[PDB]
């Protein structure tokens, strides 16, 4: 049993309307939604027992539910709060009492947009000495600059993802730690042994998502419009 | 031969307002009552505990004050899920127990009526709705036979914890379950045609035979009312007969009952 | 709140054993879960227990319920660094759909992972494109090194993390440092503590 | 639903000056929100005693008051029950007869 979340991330302004939508097609009668935030255990906001019926969950209030369909559930806010920044969860089920959860989805609600910028992403190749002292060769991927933090990176060989030698710092760094509106920084290694990186025919990419604003979204300013984007570098290996 | 019935009434008003009240019997003589303002079941006879020690009786309870609760929800829950199938007011029935037999036999009951109409029961190991219920309610039983530690709870109250309870309450109850109460009669009249009234009032157990007579003659055009309580469960009943006026001379009223070892009641008008 | 966990959060070294607990004032208590939930990610099962008085186990986790005493345990036998994340308890009032889900706050578990063969070096690491552009990356150091923020708020320096190259069984710790600001990878992690045999070529 | 019926009836023989028990059986009916009275010459009895409300077989409601009372050459008894089934309170008399 199988259930989905569309965002998986997303960026809103106060006053915004978001919806978050949630799919499901295990032909389960009954829906659930939920946010978790640090401190508290999940909580529920709103639920259905089919199509065309919403309940009031625990926490409903700023959110308005939608069960068009047995398939579609949808959490409306018609008017962001940053208190709505959270984790979002889907779930359904059937008769029984077993809820099957969605992955998440993350939001948050700034004040304003006018400080979203995306990531510039560089990557450096393994140092000489590394190899011969190791026989291992550490790749480091930096994504700088960008505003807010949700960001995700990932990394990239011959067009299939690896996690295999990966790590990504647990959270961003502040460029600017004295500022309420510090741009950030993120870096990520991907070590893997010498003759694989020597192999000239190994490419290797490592890539940003970033969440930033929709293409509704209002913008003021002279620079590009900070979308919702990937950046990524690349490199090939070499003997 | 005894039934013993616990009887549960729930109206729910609206999606916040409700209330559940039970009341029990044995016979015709009430064990228990358990008001919606009462967090505890109360006792209205001194026996109504039966043979249960101290430990059994606070558990048996603590299950039905965790059921009256959940039931609560539950119903307001599955009006949520039928919506707008189904809408408030409604009102929610539950009569069960079990009727207890010779030797070491009983059966047992749970059934439940809806807007006042007998609907669904618990038959062997499930709930089932029964024959004329709708189709709608096919949602809540499935529902309800998903919750197994249910099923296994009510098996258990059914087969086993209704009939010991009932065997250790007969036991326990004996000497007011066979008392023996007498009927004091008194006659009177109401409109050329005169409607002649017997009151019998103050028997125990109900079975009783009031009859209209002319010395050794049964006079065959009594009719004999509804059994009526008393407040001190004792009964009431009374037997009329259609005459003529003046026809009224040498008439007497004769009662029957176990309580007056064959000294029959007879009174002339 | 009904559902409470114990530790709020804990660190263990890799191979050790630990228990987490849960309480609850939950009325009825029908079931109860284990959910594992690593960071970003979502909810995976771990284990239900159903009984009055239950055990189960899922490989190296097992778990207790004794429902009289409203009590569960999760014990993780053996921690892999694999068992770095949020472990959730949560209690089912009911045995359907009529159910609510009451939801602990969860308990942190960090793992530290056991470096073998350590080999504390910093390397110069040159950019793809821009290759007067660089990062001094610090690896190969035990678990007992300490990272710190630098000196210069223009220098930036990043905590430690710890990679698996999963098929040749290999765990290794690293930071990296960079700065435009006369910047050099001798002079990077001057503000931390590092082993005395650390290896800085060239 | 269902519209209840009443009996008005004594515990004991009725003799004026003495006193007696005067019961009000209301039955019959459907929903279980009722409201009865029992009167003194059209006014309301104080301390008027309610058995809990059961159900029958065919599971409509009951329920019994009862009240003392000392009947009198002169003086009217009455129940008066309000229920959604009937526009106007219902009143029953004691007979006496
Ligand atoms: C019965 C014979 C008596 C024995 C003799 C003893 C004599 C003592 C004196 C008696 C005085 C008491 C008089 C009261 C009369 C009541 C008699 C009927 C009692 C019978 C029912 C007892 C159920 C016990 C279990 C239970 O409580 N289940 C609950 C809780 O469940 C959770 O918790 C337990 C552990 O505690 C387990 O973990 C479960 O897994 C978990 O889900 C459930 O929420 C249950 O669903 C409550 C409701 C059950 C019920 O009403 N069903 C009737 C069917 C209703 C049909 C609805 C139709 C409908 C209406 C409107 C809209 C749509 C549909
Ligand atoms: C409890 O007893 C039932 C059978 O008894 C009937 O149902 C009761 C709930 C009660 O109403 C009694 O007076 C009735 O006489 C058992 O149900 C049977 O279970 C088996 C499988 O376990 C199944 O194959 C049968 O078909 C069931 N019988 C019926 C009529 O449906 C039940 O197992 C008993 N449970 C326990 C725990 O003792
Ligand atoms: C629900 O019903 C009760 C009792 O009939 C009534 O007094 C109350 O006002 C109702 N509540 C709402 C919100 O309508
Ligand atoms: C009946 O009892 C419940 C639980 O004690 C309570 O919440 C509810 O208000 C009561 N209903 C009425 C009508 O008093
Ligand atoms: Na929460
Ligand atoms: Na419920
Ligand atoms: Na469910
Ligand atoms: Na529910």
């Amino acid at each position: 049993a199988a259930v989905t979340q569309s965002p998986r991330n997303k960026v809103a302004v106060t006053g915004g309307k978001v919806t978050l939508s949630c799919n499901q097609t295990n032909n389960h009668n009954n829906m659930y939604w939920y946010r978790q935030d640090t401190g508290h255990g999940l909580r529920l906001i709103h639920y259905s027992y089919g199509a065309g019926s919403t309940e009031k969950g625990d926490i409903p209030d700023g959110y308005k539910a939608s069960r068009p369909s047995q398939e579609n559930f949808s959490l409306i806010l018609e008017l962001a709060t940053p208190s709505q920044t959270s984790v979002y969860f889907c779930a359904s089920g059937d008769e029984g009492y077993t809820q099957y959860f969605g992955p998440g989805t993350r939001l948050l609600v700034l004040e304003d947009l006018r400080n979203v910028t995306p990531p510039k992403v560089s990557l450096f190749e393994p140092s000489k000495a590394e190899i011969s002292h190791t026989q291992k060769a550490t790749l480091v991927c930096l994504a700088t600059g960008f505003y807010p933090d949700h960001v995700e990176l990932s990394w990239w060989v011959n067009g299939k993802e690896v996690h295999s030698g990966v790590c990504t710092d647990p959270q961003p760094l502040k460029e600017q730690p004295a500022l309420n509106d510090s741009r950030y920084s993120l870096s990520s290694r991907l070590r893997v042994s010498a003759t694989f990186w020597q192999n000239p025919r190994n490419h290797f990419r490592c890539q940003v998502q970033f969440y930033g604003l929709s293409e509704n979204d209002e913008w003021t300013q002279d620079r590009a419009k900070p979308v919702t984007q990937i950046v990524s570098a690349e490199a090939w290996g070499r003997a | 031969n005894y039934t013993f019935r616990c009887l549960q009434m729930s109206s729910f008003a609206n999606r916040s307002w409700s209330r559940t009240d039970s009341v029990v019997w044995l016979g015709d003589l009430q064990t228990h009552r358990w008001s919606n303002d009462s967090a505890t079941i109360s006792f209205t006879k001194p026996w109504s505990q039966g043979k249960l020690s101290n430990q059994q009786w606070e558990k048996l309870q603590h299950m039905f004050q965790v059921y009256r609760v959940s039931f609560t929800r539950d119903i307001q829950e599955l009006v949520k899920m039928m919506s707008p199938k189904e809408d408030y007011p409604i009102e929610i029935q539950l009569s069960a127990g079990c009727e207890m037999y010779p030797g070491n036999a009983s059966e047992s009951f749970l059934h439940v009526a809806f807007q006042g109409k007998y609907v669904v029961r618990f038959w062997g190991t499930s709930w089932q709705t029964v024959p004329g219920a709708p189709s709608w309610l096919d949602l809540p039983i499935k529902v309800l036979n998903a919750d197994q530690g249910t099923s296994a709870t009510v098996q258990m109250l059914l087969n086993d914890t209704c009939p010991l309870f009932v065997r250790g309450l007969l036991e326990a109850g004996k000497s007011d379950l066979e008392k023996q109460e007498k009927p004091v009669a008194w006659l009177s009249s109401v409109p050329g045609h005169r409607q002649l009234v017997c009151h019998v009032s103050g028997f125990y157990p109900k079975p009783v035979w009031v009859m209209w007579m002319r010395g050794d003659q049964e006079q065959q055009g009594t009719h004999r009312g509804d059994f009526l309580p008393n407040a001190d469960e004792t009964w009431y009943l009374q037997a009329t007969l259609d005459v003529e006026a003046g026809e009224e001379a040498g008439l007497a009223c004769r009662v029957k009952h176990s309580s007056l070892g064959g000294q029959d009641i007879i009174l002339y008008w | 709140t009904q559902v409470e966990q114990s530790p709020q959060s804990l660190v263990v070294r890799q191979g050790e054993n630990c228990v987490l607990q849960c309480n609850y004032s939950v009325t009825p208590d029908n079931h109860l879960r284990w959910f594992k939930q690593d960071t970003g990610k979502g909810l995976v099962s771990l284990t239900v227990l159903v009984d009055q008085k239950d055990k189960t186990s899922n490989g190296r986790y097992s778990a207790t319920l004794d429902k009289d005493a409203k009590h569960s345990t999760l014990h993780i036998t053996a921690t892999l660094l694999d068992d770095t994340a949020t472990y959730i308890c949560v209690v089912g009032d009911r045995g359907s759909a009529l159910g609510r889900l009451h939801f602990g706050a969860g308990t942190q578990l960090i793992v530290i992972p056991d470096i073998q063969n350590p080999d504390p070096a910093v390397y110069q690491l040159r950019d793809s494109k821009s290759s007067d552009k660089s990062v001094c990356l610090f690896t190969d150091f035990d678990s007992q090194t300490n990272v710190s923020q630098s000196k210069d708020s223009d220098v930036y320096i990043t905590d430690k993390c710890v990679l698996d190259m999963r098929s040749m069984d290999f765990k290794s710790n690293s930071a990296v440092a960079w700065s435009n600001k006369d910047f050099a990878c001798a002079n990077a992690f001057n503000n931390s503590i590092i082993p005395e045999d650390t290896f800085f070529p060239s | 639903q269902k519209t209840p019926q009443i009996q008005v009836y004594s515990r004991h023989p009725p003799e004026n000056g003495k006193p007696n028990i005067l019961n009000c059986y209301v039955t019959q009916f459907h929903p279980p929100h009722i409201e009865i009275q029992m009167l003194k010459n059209g006014k309301k009895i104080p301390k008027v005693e309610m058995s809990d409300m059961s159900f029958s077989k065919d599971w409509s409601f009951y329920i019994l008051a009862h009240t003392e009372f000392t009947p009198t050459e002169t003086d009217t008894y009455a129940c008066r029950v309000k229920h959604a089934s009937m526009a106007e309170p219902k009143t029953v008399y004691w007979d006496r007869d």
